[PDB]
């Protein structure tokens, strides 16, 4: 059941860490990967695969999980990063058992039933990341580590007090989401407990001001990006937004959304215009992910299930095709030698794949119709024109600074005269590709099959806002 | 089901010429190309001839997949299939052996399965889905030879531009969602007859819609994308500047014409737009010296006619003028295109002239598309030029003044067309040609061009000879109309254009013959060459200043990053603060502990 595609990339992520070899964290990524695939098929609903287990009989904490519409396709979706993650990575270091344990670990964080569990495995993700950013590479990595570490953390410990506050000022019974959404808050303390929320979810969709880390953490991992691939899918604020906080404490939100709609849209506008300010990979991705991070925090707050179940797909495949990206730098790197965008131009015609490949992923990133951006950005500006069109028509003053950047990398890393000429693929990097391509060729296509659990959620927890 | 074929047939021969692509002989990609163009065409005619043909599919929640054959879709359809197959094989003759005919030839397969998403659509969505696919294209063939930087940068600014007229077109669409409900452009129209709603909210969808439309067919102020296609390909710039990614816009609006024929405003706009994208690529079209731009302004200057029409409200009479100048202006580039692979690519004009016994067939093929150009009294340009200038008068908004201006277009656009012929193949010889100036399956395909543009002509005359375009076009959209109409004095006017378009003619001849060019006339030809100095101008307040803002606020996060580490230090600084606290000395520490409890003594009331 859910539990076994949960547990299976820990496991495999500790036999690669103790025992070896490295090749057989490839093979164990492949199957989290056919497993939580299969879990997403003749997927019922939410309680499909309904687990409930005592963990704290007298504070009132159970282990609670199943797939949701949500839970499944974002099972499948971690699962396929980190299975790509797995093989293409050239890491190698031994490190990949650490990806393998991030990944089951966000696979428990978004199969989390209870809100105390949802709060456990979102601090415990810290831990992977921080590693393979510290001894697996960079010079600045002690001060990015602390710079990322210490947001996340003061973001993270009021939203204890916060959850408490949820449990015990409703008289929830226990941790269960069901039993909390039974009791909702009242007003003036429901404030306090979205604030609390909302702090925290900010500072990791990320917004504007708080999105200071993501550039620091980024640069300094791995230069095969390993580590920056599963951070991108760290940035579950939306999920954590969307399910938990406007749910748990809708009145604040009332007050804030006009803040949260305008923050989102500044997000985007901000980060999809300083990444052609950037100069190097990292920066460009940190950016970019900033700027799509704000348009699904745009389409959430919108209200406007359309917005939001644009939002949550959006942030699926976001973190799918940025991780792609990012493993792509990673191994231009370990055959080039430099992650700098203007050196080493010659790539279109000593590259005969990746030219392509690197073309498919900046098209899906920048939301080109047919690729699996373009539905969440729709039905985000849709959503968001229903809620405020003016911070709608802000936001979406995004594609063309995307564009901008993405073409312009592209074009100087890859179209102009020859260089010296550069290695072809590894037999690693052609399964990559093939499958990357391949998802986001699908999801581009068919955004109907995919998102049919997450409709029912969207319109219910958007109706929700009403009266 | 079988609509789908159409598209499907130029992918699967863009992925076999792009994935294996170079695992094939030199014509075959080419081969197989022209050849899903042909087996399209004739099985798209087929359900064209059945009657029309229909498809939903399960797509977005509330925006299913909704592809709508009719009479209109079909029109462009058929337009763009034939020029495709033909500029597919003036592709096969003029590229040899250079590298990449598999990526060019799948990137035209491409091109021609986007522009068929793009008008087979029944839904605002899947048009824009079309949209974006041929902005695409156009970037990637513009890109084709990357290994020139002016061959890219031109191709990206040609999608940056584009990308803002397809956010114009996202927005619309988000107004026309939020206010309906829809989104599927049959069930839109049937939803806005009636009591119209919110007429505000529905002028600016409208206006978001035509930004759009400008952007993709190169009106002001975003027509700068256009020219700089001269970077792609001749076989390129003819697909893009004749058949496809221009004739779009005119489309939109003809599919809108329910839309914009309840908003007068918008269509006055439209028409004001279009008169002023003929007049400036008309002027600034001479002056320059290369034949690639001095036919990219014409291009110009000829969807602007097509945009006047559509915005009086004459759908189908911008539909002529499309039909005409799809034929002419491929003819025109084919014939461009030979003549620069008969001097090696020289690509100029001064550098150019007295290539008319030399040139068998070219002359014959540049002239009779100079002549449909400048609208011979007997050819497609003519009738599809004067049916607007006609369509003005009659149809709703005035067209007073816009009827002069037409007028005065049409002589810049025969006075530069005699520009273009006179100076490439009259008067001078420069240069060298030994071998083999004509082949044979670049001007097999060109002499039809050359064909179709003579006789597209009479489908569309005035009314006492029949009208066929007209009532093909008005049933299946465009469907509301108001216009009146004149006899006798109509064709008095018909012979003020036939007479006034022969003079312009002319009056290029001998002042292009000339080579005096007046001192005036020299500053005039070096702005036309110049452009205007538009592109002066937009980077100097727009594009330099959005990077230097970019920059400004990566500095300004640096900035930011640096007052966290401020406020970090500032903990710290009072960490060691309170750490100063302990000095050491037994009574420092004695007399602050008696200190704290006095202090909790003192709270505990």
């Amino acid at each position: 059941m859910v539990v076994l595609a949960v547990l299976l990339p820990v496991v495999f992520g500790a036999l690669l860490l103790l025992g070896l070899p490295r090749a057989l964290g490839v093979l164990g990524a492949g199957l989290s990967f056919l497993l939580n695939l299969y879990l997403f098929l003749t997927h019922p609903g939410g309680v499909a695969h309904a687990f409930q287990a005592p963990l704290l009989p007298g504070a009132g904490v159970y282990w609670a999980f199943g797939l949701d519409g949500l839970s499944a396709l974002f099972f499948l979706t971690i699962a396929l990063t980190v299975f790509l993650g797995a093989l293409v990575a050239r890491v190698e270091g031994r490190f990949l058992g650490l990806a393998l344990l991030m990944e089951g670990l966000l696979l428990g964080l978004f199969a989390a039933r209870d809100l105390l569990v949802f709060y456990v495995f979102f601090e415990a993700a810290l831990i992977p990341a921080l590693l393979m950013l510290y001894l697996y590479g960079g010079e600045g990595r002690t001060r990015a580590l602390y710079t990322f570490v210490l947001f996340t953390l003061v973001g993270s410990l009021p939203m204890l007090a916060a959850v408490l506050g949820a449990r015990l000022l409703s008289g929830s019974p226990t941790f269960l989401l069901e039993d909390l959404l039974a009791h909702p808050l009242q007003e003036e303390a429901a404030f306090w407990v979205f604030l609390g929320f909302a702090l925290a979810f900010a500072i990791k969709t990320p917004l504007f001001p708080l999105h200071a880390w993501l550039p620091p953490f980024h640069q300094e991992n791995h230069p095969s990006g390993l580590a920056d691939a599963l951070g991108t899918l760290y940035k579950v604020g939306v999920f954590a937004f969307f399910r938990f906080a406007i749910p748990l404490a809708p009145e604040g939100f009332a007050q804030a959304q006009g803040l949260l709609l305008f923050l989102a849209a500044l997000s985007a506008l901000y980060g999809a215009w300083v990444a052609f300010a950037a100069k190097d990979f990292k920066t460009l991705l940190a950016y970019a992910g900033l700027s799509h991070m704000g348009v699904a925090a745009l389409g959430v707050f919108s209200g406007t299930p359309e917005g939001a179940m644009g939002g949550l797909y959006l942030l699926a495949a976001s973190g799918v095709y940025t991780g792609g990206l990012f493993l792509l730098a990673g191994r231009l790197y370990e055959r080039t030698g430099t992650l700098e965008i203007g050196r080493y131009r010659g790539l279109a015609q000593s590259a005969p794949g990746l030219a392509a490949l690197a073309l498919i992923l900046f098209l899906a990133m920048v939301g080109l119709p047919g690729l699996s951006g373009f539905p969440g950005e729709f039905l985000t500006l849709l959503g968001a024109y229903k809620a405020s069109p003016w911070l709608a028509a802000l936001a979406f003053l995004s594609v063309i600074a995307s564009a901008a950047y993405a073409l312009t990398a592209f074009q100087k890393t890859f179209w102009e005269e020859g260089g010296s000429g550069v290695k072809d693929l590894a037999g690693a990097e052609w399964g990559f590709a093939l499958l990357s391509v391949l998802a986001l060729l699908l999801m581009g296509v068919f955004p109907g099959y995919f998102a049919r659990g997450l409709h029912p959620l969207a319109e219910a927890f958007a109706k929700l806002l009403g009266g | 089901m079988a609509l789908l074929g159409t598209i499907l047939l130029p992918l699967l021969g863009f992925a076999l010429l792009g994935l294996f692509g170079k695992r094939m002989r030199e014509p075959l990609p080419g081969v197989l190309a022209s050849g899903l163009v042909l087996a399209s065409f004739l099985l798209g005619a087929g359900l064209l001839l059945s009657g029309g043909a229909r498809f939903q599919a399960e797509w977005l929640p509330g925006i299913p997949f909704s592809l709508l054959l009719d009479n209109l879709s079909g029109f462009m359809l058929l337009i763009v299939t034939g020029v495709g197959f033909l500029i597919h094989v003036y592709a096969i003759g003029y590229m040899g052996g250079d590298p990449g005919y598999s990526r060019f030839f799948a990137y035209f397969n491409l091109f021609i399965a986007m522009m068929l998403t793009l008008v087979l659509a029944d839904s605002y969505p899947v048009m824009f889905i079309g949209w974006e696919g041929v902005g695409l294209a156009s970037f990637l063939l513009i890109g084709f030879w990357y290994k020139n930087p002016q061959y890219a940068d031109s191709a990206r600014k040609a999608f940056i531009v584009n990308r803002i007229g397809d956010l114009g077109f996202m927005l619309g669409m988000a107004i026309l969602w939020a206010l309906y409900g829809t989104l599927s452009i049959s069930e839109l129209k049937e939803a806005m007859e009636g009591p119209l709603k919110n007429p505000d909210l529905l002028a600016l969808a409208g206006l978001l819609l035509f930004l759009g439309a400008v952007g993709k067919s190169a009106q002001i102020p975003l027509m700068v994308w256009l020219p700089d296609a001269m970077a792609g390909p001749t076989p390129v710039s003819a697909l893009i500047h004749a058949a496809t990614m221009v004739t779009a816009g005119v489309y939109l609006i003809a599919r809108s014409s329910f839309l914009y024929s309840v908003l007068p405003d918008v269509s006055y706009a439209i028409a004001v737009v279009g008169l002023l994208t003929a007049a400036y690529g008309a002027l600034s079209a001479f002056g320059q010296t290369d034949i690639k731009k001095i036919v990219a302004y014409s291009t110009i200057s000829q969807l602007g006619y097509m945009f006047l029409a559509a915005g009086v409200g004459a759908y189908w009479v911008a539909l002529f003028h499309v039909f005409t100048h799809a034929f002419f202006k491929a003819l025109l580039f084919l014939a461009s295109g030979s003549v620069i692979h008969a001097l090696g690519g020289e690509q100029d004009v001064r550098k150019m002239g007295g290539l008319w016994k030399h040139l068998p067939q070219t002359r014959w093929h540049a002239l009779i598309g100079a002549l449909a150009l400048g609208g011979l009294p007997l050819l497609s340009g003519f009738w599809s030029k004067d049916a607007i200038l006609a369509a003005t008068l009659t149809y709703p908004f005035g067209g007073v003044g816009f009827y002069v201006g037409a007028l005065l277009v049409a002589v810049l656009t025969a006075m530069y067309a005699m520009r273009w012929f006179v100076l490439v193949f009259l008067g001078e010889e420069r240069g060298h040609h030994h071998p083999h100036e004509a082949p044979p399956v670049m001007l097999w395909p060109n002499h039809l061009l050359a064909l179709g543009s003579v006789l597209a002509g009479y489908l569309a005359l005035p009314h006492p000879l029949p009208n066929v375009l007209e009532p093909f076009l008005k049933p299946a959209l465009a469907e509301v109309e108001a216009h009146h109409l004149s006899l006798g004095a109509e064709w008095g006017l018909i012979a003020l254009s036939a007479a006034v378009a022969l003079l312009g003619l002319w009056a290029g001849f001998v002042f292009f013959q000339r080579k005096v060019f007046p001192a005036w006339y020299l500053a005039f030809e070096a702005a036309s060459r110049e452009a205007f100095y538009v592109d002066r101008a937009y980077n100097a307040l727009i594009v330099n200043p959005l990077k230097a803002l970019a920059e400004a606020l990566f500095y300004g996060d640096r900035g930011l990053l640096s007052g966290y580490f401020g406020l970090g230090g500032a903990a710290r600084s009072l960490g060691q603060g309170l750490a100063r606290l302990q000095t050491g000395y037994l009574r420092v520490y004695a007399l602050l502990f008696v200190l704290g409890a006095l202090l909790l003594l003192g709270v505990m009331r």
